[PDB]
């Protein structure tokens, strides 16, 4: 939930070359042990392509320019091993439990959940396309109305972590026919500022 | 009372305090509420004596 | 309990709307007439306006 905007935020920051030499440098420190403890590893590659022009880059396994203005971007080999095997170890814990779930029947709200983390972490790391598959399965059991809005509203926000600003629309467009289902004047809220965000990102 | 002229007789109790959650459960989708409010919590805290 | 009851619903009726209380309805004042229920409904419809 957390780190999947406020390490977008400082990185957007880091981009540009049109912001303070002070400002780029302590955003920079943010990003970078977000990177590592949190697996942010396939966005990370990523972010090397958003420069290019602008400087600061100084990855080992992707390109750089002449101009370093910032040090706290590297790309270690680490990183890399450590996707590799974090990937598999959680696809297989949480798999089990669903059979489990599949073999005595607790399938419609427990199914559902384990679903739900499924996408928060590839959502964590960075996948839009696969968060939102994940995503997918969670409303086909039959679960609260409240639980479905929730859900409609984090798929929206893999749309902000890329920053396109139609993918976002399209998502927000479904959320309009769920919200009066609910009726909740909680999620109502949530949906004036997910919209209001939305707003501010256009025109 | 006499006989045969009433064959059945409903005593009606106060209520449990597993039934006045209940009650008040109903209440709650009337209102909006924040989450993490137990109304099992509430039902302890009254005791009433009636519905 | 009469700012609840009438003062509330002229300002604006949504607030009740809005949390999901359903309003309350009509006012009955009991009591010897001598003890200003009279005088209360004058003091709040002066104030309202
Ligand atoms: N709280 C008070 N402060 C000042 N004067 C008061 C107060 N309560 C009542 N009085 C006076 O006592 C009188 C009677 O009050 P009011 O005019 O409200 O009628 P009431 O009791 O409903 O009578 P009925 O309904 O039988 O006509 C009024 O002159 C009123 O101003
Ligand atoms: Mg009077």
């Amino acid at each position: 939930r957390v780190p999947n905007y406020e390490v977008s935020e400082k990185a957007f920051l880091l981009t540009q070359s049109k912001v303070s030499i002070e400002q780029r440098k302590e955003a920079a420190e943010f990003v970078l042990a977000k990177i590592k403890e949190e697996e942010m590893a396939p966005y990370y590659k990523y972010l090397c392509e958003e420069y290019l022009v602008n400087n600061g880059q100084s990855d080992l396994e992707h390109d750089e320019k002449s101009d370093s203005l910032n040090e706290w971007i590297k790309f270690d080999q680490e990183l890399y091993n450590e996707l590799c095997k974090k990937n598999e170890s959680k696809i297989k814990e949480l798999n089990e439990k669903i059979q489990k779930l599949e073999e005595d029947d607790e399938g419609e709200l427990e199914q559902a959940q384990a679903w739900i983390n499924l996408g928060e972490y590839y959502a964590q790391i960075g996948d839009k396309d696969n968060a939102e598959k994940t995503l997918g399965k969670s409303l086909s059991k039959a679960i609260s109305t409240g639980a479905k809005i929730d859900v409609m509203l984090t798929i929206a926000r893999l749309g902000f972590f890329y920053n396109d600003q139609l993918y976002v629309k399209e998502k927000l467009e479904a959320v309009n026919s769920m919200i009066e289902k609910g009726g909740d004047w909680e999620r109502r809220n949530r949906y004036k500022t997910y919209y209001g965000i939305h707003c501010l990102a256009v025109r | 009372l006499r006989p045969g002229r009433i064959d059945r007789k409903i005593e009606f109790p106060p209520p449990s305090v597993a039934a006045r959650a209940e009650i008040l459960r109903i209440h709650s989708r009337k209102m909006n509420l924040t989450r993490g409010i137990n109304l099992r919590k509430v039902a302890e805290k009254m005791n009433g004596c009636s519905g | 309990e009469i700012r609840e009851a009438v003062e509330l619903p002229l300002v604006q009726a949504d607030l009740y709307e809005q949390i999901g209380i359903d309003p309350p309805r009509g006012v009955l004042l009991y009591g010897p007439p001598g003890t200003g229920k009279t005088m209360l409904v004058k003091a709040v419809a002066n104030s309202t306006k």
